[PDB]
């Protein structure tokens, strides 16, 4: 009788064994890709001749086509590369976030937040100038010192690993300056993905609703604590746990600089901290989901 | 060039 | 005497931790890879076999539950 | 995403 | 008994586990590795200047792109500057290579310029006509221009004209140039006699033309030539000096792969046939002074 089921339970060998093996390929993966890094993407983005204050002008003066542009919104500030949508309802649009392919780390510290990361464009095959954007994030300052130019609108969209997309349109756009903590302030929304910046998750009630409002939120990288996550609790901090900079309250409902998970179906037994840390949009697919295309435009509203 |  | 029982039923409840941790590791590594392609010449062409991950678990959490 | 009071 | 076996699961357990540690060790050194963008070959240069004399004359040594501020201006804007040994920094307005470029633009588009620059100088495009506006008008000292073809047998010619300023969008960025200053190429500007018309010579001279595309007619003829010809040019019913022209692989074209059946390939009828068009196309402005 006794020991009925003892060199069953050996499926442990089975099972370790295997890991053992899994372990074998993840170090073997990240040795090749350490070596592939030992030489560097490269672009060559051609200026375009027309440049502007922004996108929208750019667009006024003959610039037809979606591209890397150089833009100077103002006197002061040095001219810096953008990528214009000229072609998404009317053009003039100022790529401030967008992702597309996971190309791009978007959990960065805060001075990278705040000057901006990534590739603002890349080559289109042939072409001598850079017609596809990258993943990127223009920098926390020239989008604050963007929307505070003037009245500024913000276009978001997204779509999923199906095809189909929706957008979230805010008619008014607002980034404080770091003094401020880049404290959003959106209003005037409009669109087919829900109002998770003004409302928080559809999904979720009461208090739990509002909490992941992030309309009037701060900032918050994971080594800079902003979120209206009150806890002293060095751990339970939003950025740290959900993924990159943005801006949290306790914690969010749209998470556009999440980790991007291919698939777009995830799960937290995968996620690194067991939470929704993807690039998420909670009113449009629940918090298992990390979209597979996602960008942040700005234009001048129109007053 | 030139039209007549 | 059963030296090997608290001892089997732990190193399994243990082991099944170490499941847990490598998917997310699987999945953490395939993402940092990927955030490489825009930055390097080129990115390692990978595949993450996580459907393995779960038969795995499943066949051990039914095991757990032998005793 | 939240967090339970 | 089988224990033996329980060490086993344990000696590879805690093996493959602290591999799990050494992982993301090399995992996180990884990341630190991913974190730049990549590199971009086009640069600024950080000299600024009122032109690209100016900036020569303030040292810089390489061609490529540059701030100018010209005096009049409100606002320092991108060009790409020509610069040799002998410290001469010409200040390009007009580029052709490929038919890379597409050249049928507007007034808006011509007035603030299209196309892309490029350090290596090896991309096609059309300075604001504002901007060359400013540029040569914006002091006493005079300006000089070099018109520079190639065909495709790997020939080039150039043709100079002094005095080169382009008057205000309130005077349609009217083209003036004091004379030809001489160049293998020859003065396609004073015309070019075709045989017909006695007028010929006259009617496709340019010295004095208003610019043109098709939504701002400003030509000498009843009908549009910059709609015809579709390009933005100094028109006068029409040219004999046309380097905003079609572009025609090959330089060969007959009026039959024409539209309207009228020559609208990059011609300079002083140097070939305006049924050839040139395979690359250059204008550039310096100051007078430098030539001597
Ligand atoms: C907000 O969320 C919390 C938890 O996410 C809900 O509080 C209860 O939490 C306890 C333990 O965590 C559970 O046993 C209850 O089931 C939770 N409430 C229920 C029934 O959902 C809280 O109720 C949520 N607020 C609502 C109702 O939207
Ligand atoms: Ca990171
Ligand atoms: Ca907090
Ligand atoms: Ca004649
Ligand atoms: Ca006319």
């Amino acid at each position: 009788v006794n020991s009925n089921i003892p060199t069953n339970l050996r499926v442990l060998r089975s099972i370790l064994e295997n890991l053992r093996s899994k372990i074998q390929k993840l170090e073997s993966d990240v040795s090749a890709q350490m070596e592939y890094c030992r030489t560097p993407c490269t672009v060559s983005c051609n200026i375009p001749v027309v440049s502007g204050k922004e996108c929208e002008e750019i667009i006024r003066k003959g610039g037809e086509t979606s591209e890397m542009y150089l833009i100077q919104p103002d006197s002061s500030v040095k001219p810096y590369r953008v990528y214009c949508d000229m072609n998404t309802e009317n053009g003039g649009w100022t790529v401030i976030q967008n992702r597309q392919d996971g190309s791009v780390d978007f959990g960065r510290k805060w001075d990278p937040y705040k000057q901006g990361f990534g590739n603002v464009a890349t080559n289109t095959d042939g072409k001598n100038y850079c017609g596809l954007p990258g993943e990127y994030w223009l920098g926390n300052d020239k989008i604050s010192q963007l929307t505070r130019m003037g009245p500024t609108e913000l276009l978001i969209e997204m779509e999923d690993w199906k095809g189909d997309k929706v957008k979230a349109h805010y008619g008014g756009f607002t980034v404080q300056n770091e003094a401020n903590k880049y404290q959003i302030s959106v209003n005037k929304y409009r669109g087919t993905a829900g109002n998770a910046l003004m409302d928080g998750a559809s999904q979720l009630m009461g208090e739990n609703r509002t909490m992941t409002i992030h309309n009037g939120m701060f900032f918050s990288t994971y080594d800079r604590d902003n979120d209206g996550w009150l806890t002293s609790d060095p751990r339970k901090q939003c950025s740290k746990e959900d993924g990159g900079g943005w801006w949290y309250n306790r914690c969010h409902a749209a998470n556009p600089n999440g980790r991007y998970y291919w698939g777009g179906q995830y799960t937290w037994d995968m996620a690194k901290h067991g939470t929704d840390d993807g690039v998420v949009w909670m009113n449009w697919k629940g918090s298992w989901y990390s979209m597979r295309k996602m960008s942040m435009k700005i234009r001048p509203f129109f007053p | 060039g030139h039209r007549p | 005497v059963i030296e090997k029982v608290q001892h089997i039923q732990l190193l399994q409840k243990n082991v099944r931790a170490q499941l847990v941790d490598m998917k997310r590791l699987e999945v953490d590594i395939d993402i940092k890879i990927r955030s490489c392609r825009g930055s390097c010449s080129r990115a390692l062409a990978r595949e993450v076999d996580l459907k393995d991950y779960e038969d795995q678990q499943k066949q051990l959490e039914q095991v757990i539950a032998k005793d | 995403m939240h967090r339970p009071y | 008994t089988h224990d033996s076996s329980i060490r086993y699961l344990q000696e590879i357990y805690n093996s493959n586990n602290q591999k799990i540690v050494n992982l993301k060790e090399k995992v996180a050194q990884l990341e630190a590795q991913c974190q730049e963008p990549c590199k971009d070959t086009v640069q600024i240069h950080d000299i600024t200047g009122k032109d690209c004399q100016d900036i020569a004359n303030k040292g810089a040594k390489q061609s490529g792109l540059y701030f100018i501020k010209p005096l009049k201006a409100n606002q320092q804007f991108l060009v790409y500057c020509e610069i040799d040994g002998s410290g001469n920094g010409w200040t390009v307005f007009q580029k052709r290579l490929d038919g890379s470029v597409d050249f049928k633009k507007n007034w808006i588009q011509y007035k603030e310029g299209f196309g892309h620059l490029s350090p290596t100088g090896t991309t096609e495009f059309w300075l604001g006509n504002e901007k060359i506006h400013l540029i040569s008008t914006q002091s006493a000292i005079p300006y000089a221009l070099r018109v520079e073809l190639e065909d495709w047998n790997g020939r080039t010619s150039t043709a100079d004209y002094a005095m080169f300023k382009v008057g205000p969008e309130a005077d349609k960025y009217r083209l003036t140039y004091a004379y030809f200053a001489g160049g293998d190429a020859g003065d396609a500007f004073d015309g070019f006699d075709f045989g017909d018309d006695p007028s010929d010579k006259f009617f496709t001279s340019h010295n004095g033309m208003q610019f043109s595309t098709w939504d701002n007619d400003n030509d000498k003829f009843e009908g549009n030539c910059a709609e015809q010809d579709g390009s933005g040019w100094w028109m006068n019913k029409c040219h004999a000096g046309h380097l905003n022209g079609v572009y025609y692989q090959g330089g060969t074209y007959s009026k039959a792969s024409t539209p309207n059946g009228y020559d609208n390939g990059i011609i300079w009828a002083t140097w070939k046939t305006r049924w050839y068009s040139m395979k690359k196309t250059t204008m550039k402005i310096i100051p007078f002074n430098r030539l001597t």
